[PDB]
DNA sequence: ATCAATATCCACCTGCAGATTCTACCAAAAGTGTATTTGGAAACTGCTCCATCAAAAGGCATGTTCAGCTGAATTCAGCTGAACATGCCTTTTGATGGAGCAGTTTCCAAATACACTTTTGGTAGAATCTGCAGGTGGATATTGAT
DNA sequence: ATCAATATCCACCTGCAGATTCTACCAAAAGTGTATTTGGAAACTGCTCCATCAAAAGGCATGTTCAGCTGAATTCAGCTGAACATGCCTTTTGATGGAGCAGTTTCCAAATACACTTTTGGTAGAATCTGCAGGTGGATATTGAT
């Protein structure tokens, strides 16, 4: 049968979210998670659908943003392969840490 | 007798010119009597926790008088005030000694 | 003409915590831009909550949101308590 | 919860991001991350709720914390 | 006859941008009769730079309406436009690049 | 409850008589044209108020155009500006 | 009167190390000099650029303290120490 | 002859730098360089002299910040040696480029 | 690079339905005209403080030599993460009610603005105090060679 | 392992630049009395928001297998750190003209503040149409194999 080499499919996929704008994390989850943090700060919330909506674009933005600096770090290390240290540098340099 | 807004809230900082430089940055068309009341108790409150801090990194290097160091050691091994002032300079503050573990001689 | 400052108020308070402590100019200096920073940070927080909710009067209770939402956790509880002890204390003439 | 974001969604946003290759343990390391973005957002959306006295979270109120946070967001009120 | 924004040739209402500013200063401050004028051109010309760059990305996919897509590509792709407004663009997704290490 | 769409509608008719614009997409214009607004407000109210005044004029909106924009975006923003003052003073 | 010329160069590999130790750096490359003088050239431009907005506005000739801490508040480095 | 090994004064200078708060860029060169650069914006311009410090105290303090980001991006790619690929990873994860 | 099969893609059409556009009416802006104000611009000018000059000295910058150890290259294998086909269940979707609750009005009590008219705290220098910068010398690491 | 060779404390000492006090006007805080809003409290709407319910649909979890990537190991040319000689130019210390901020006045041009009168943009139902999402059939790209 058939079969595509490892990161054949990874530059496909790459190529096809890069393309779309369509939200990526499924929303009843993504809605189930806000209405829990949020209930730490203030129970019984109700949520305009567009602030879930808007927190989730502006999260999906945000994590976005944040794999393409992960990325450059790396690569930087002379890598292919993103791993938590690569996060944690991005996040140190963007003062968000 | 003429009795002090500062005093009548308890304070050290002055509640009238809080109220007047309320007033000056048009913020809002009107300012509430307790507004300058609670903001002065605010700046009171954080500048009493920077100097409480200051004096303090001024007794461990053995000094009297608090200079920027004093207050740059004890903004930035602070971790709330250190991100209260995270985007903030403190001229001639210098930086925490902070030499990274992979930078030492391997004994 | 007359600069004004926050110099004298910082001297007190540093009195109160650490009374045998001095404070160099050049740290009262910095002392001074904290207050003005923290004060316009404030203000400015304040006025754009009383534009959102349609509200002409910037009052304790903006003071207090503003508050919560520029210092992060321990200093905005303490800050409040003494925000709020001082109006109490205030408006019991 | 939080497992509620699934590793091939997470795969998904790395891949919108230009990630050719993901280590196991990064699924774990972005839920903490993202959590700690929502926790910041939240709160300060909240605290805008709360001041209005409402118990409804606007989409004005996530705009305005988003906004205050510096990650303005376009497309919903500012 | 006649608006301040039809004296001043603008389409971007002179009117209401005066109120806002009034709003933002108090009635203890001050505006000039002007600034609401200047405010409103710059905020027309900075519009029209976008509507213009957007409308080129949509006619260039061969499509009549400007969407959130099409900001976000006309946005990003300007060198000028993508420093002045680093916003989040709801809906806009991400300009295609692949790191050359990352190519077969 | 107030909106830009009508005045982002006439511009988009201008530069592009065929083009029409999404609803989203609208959206996005308005919070672009608020988000501007409150910048070059804030800006030029800052400015008076470094310089002990009380007026916001159009020099102050001016000098914020040239500290937010970034330049060929400023010269072409502040010669559009002039070009409606001076027509709208001359009536 | 006189030219001013080249006054990058005062910038000096001495001066760059230095602050690279202050910034906890061991070892440095040949080229980071150069890129150093770049990326302060950058930073200070911008920073004269809005001071000095701030003070043709203000009808100064003369650029003040202030219009640097304003300008310095611009560009998110606030200041402390100068007004 | 004694003779430190390579690494052990650059550690002392570390501590040291760490330790002062003074300016390390001569006063009258970078006094000049903020000369050049605004005549060049503007002629016939004059300076407070305070206006100049506080130049050049955010300049150095930017200065410091930078090279403590590239330290970091240099340890992640393995190595103690500051690099110019390292200075422009940095600024461009802190948003400078 | 080609011989061949396997799937991706990429065109060019196409038909539906979710969005758009257009079209029809009512209040808060927005414009006109008077009258009243006032903030800040013009006009000296007092007087900080900025530029410039000089001149002597030593702290540092420059440029050199030398080799320690670093970065870069190369090689290898254990093993981690990609690909996939399998088998299932959670998210999507679409009204339907029901109700909680944002969002309006109607009083007016409480609160805030405003306008004078006294009082006093804070400021600008003058006058007094005193921490510590800077210089030196032995005690205590710290480092690097045999 | 010891030691030599330097670096680095750490404490003791003391005049001076710089901080802390002491005074003397005054701007601005505070006290009143009057006029003006405000934005809470109750009594109620019309939404949107939560909650089911209830299909089928996709999309996720799962385990297997192995390609190829990451790290560990090993080499070595040569970059960069340490030390040194040499001497330049920064730093320090004063002094000086005079630019130009800046401190008080002065009166309009430009501002607010009404009382007006029109008109506009927000809204809630009518009147198409863009383009999504499919379905072809054609190369294309990808992967195993003389
Ligand atoms: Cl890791
Ligand atoms: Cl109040
Ligand atoms: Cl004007
Ligand atoms: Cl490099
Ligand atoms: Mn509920
Ligand atoms: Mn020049
Ligand atoms: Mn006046
Ligand atoms: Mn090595
Ligand atoms: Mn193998
Ligand atoms: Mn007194
Ligand atoms: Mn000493
Ligand atoms: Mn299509």
């Amino acid at each position: 049968p058939h079969r595509y080499r490892p990161g054949t499919v990874a530059l496909r996929e790459i190529r096809r979210y890069q393309k779309s704008t369509e939200l990526l994390i499924r929303k009843l989850p993504f809605q189930r998670l806000v209405r829990e943090i949020a209930q730490d700060f203030k129970t019984d919330l109700r949520f305009q659908s567009s602030a879930v909506m808007a927190l989730q674009e502006a999260c999906e933005a945000y994590l976005v943003g944040l794999f393409e600096d992960t990325n450059l770090c790396a690569i930087h290390a002379k890598r292919v392969t993103i791993m938590p240290k690569d996060i944690q540098l991005a996040r140190r340099i963007r003062g968000e840490r | 007798k003429a009795k002090t807004r500062s005093s009548r809230a308890g304070l050290q900082f002055p509640v009238g010119r809080v109220h007047r430089l309320l007033r000056k940055g048009n913020y809002s068309e009107r300012v509430g009597a307790g507004a300058p009341v609670y903001l002065a108790a605010v700046l009171e409150y954080l500048t009493a926790e920077i100097l409480e801090l200051a004096g303090n990194a001024a007794r461990d290097n053995k000094k009297t008088r608090i200079i920027p160091r004093h207050l740059q050691l004890a903004i930035r091994n602070d971790e709330e005030l250190n991100k209260l002032l995270g985007r903030v300079t403190i001229a001639q503050g210098g930086v925490l000694p902070n030499i990274q573990a992979v930078l030492l001689p391997k004994k | 003409s007359r600069k004004e400052s926050y110099s004298i108020y910082v001297y007190k308070v540093l009195k109160q915590v650490h009374p045998d402590t001095g404070i160099s100019s050049k740290a009262m200096g910095i002392m001074n831009s904290f207050v003005n920073d923290i004060f316009e940070r404030i203000a400015g927080e304040a006025s754009r909550l009383a534009h959102y909710n349609k509200r002409s009067t910037i009052t304790s209770r903006e003071i207090q949101t503003a508050v919560r939402l520029l210092l992060p956790g321990e200093l905005a509880k303490h800050a409040v308590s003494e925000g709020t002890k001082a109006v109490t204390k205030y408006t019991s003439a | 919860n939080i497992q509620g974001i699934t590793k091939p969604a997470i795969r998904r946003l790395a891949r919108r991001g230009g990630v050719k290759r993901i280590s196991g343990l990064i699924y774990e390391e972005t839920r903490g991350v993202l959590k700690v973005f929502l926790e910041n957002v939240i709160r300060d959306a909240v605290t805008y709720t709360e001041h209005a006295k409402r118990k409804t979270v606007t989409a004005m109120d996530v705009v305005y914390a988003l906004k205050r946070q510096g990650r303005t967001l376009y497309g919903f009120g500012g | 006859a006649v608006s301040r924004s039809q004296r001043a040739g603008l389409q971007f209402p002179v009117g209401r941008i005066h109120r806002h500013l009034k709003s933002r200063t108090t009635s203890h401050g001050r505006v000039g009769a002007t600034a609401a004028v200047y405010s409103a051109a710059i905020l027309e010309y900075l519009t029209a730079e976008v509507l213009e760059l957007a409308g080129n990305a949509s006619k260039d996919l061969k499509v009549k309406r400007i969407t959130p897509r099409h900001l976000q590509l006309a946005i990003r792709g300007d060198e000028e436009l993508d420093s002045l407004i680093k916003a989040t663009i709801a809906g806009g997704g991400v300009i295609p690049h692949i790191h050359k290490s990352l190519i077969g």
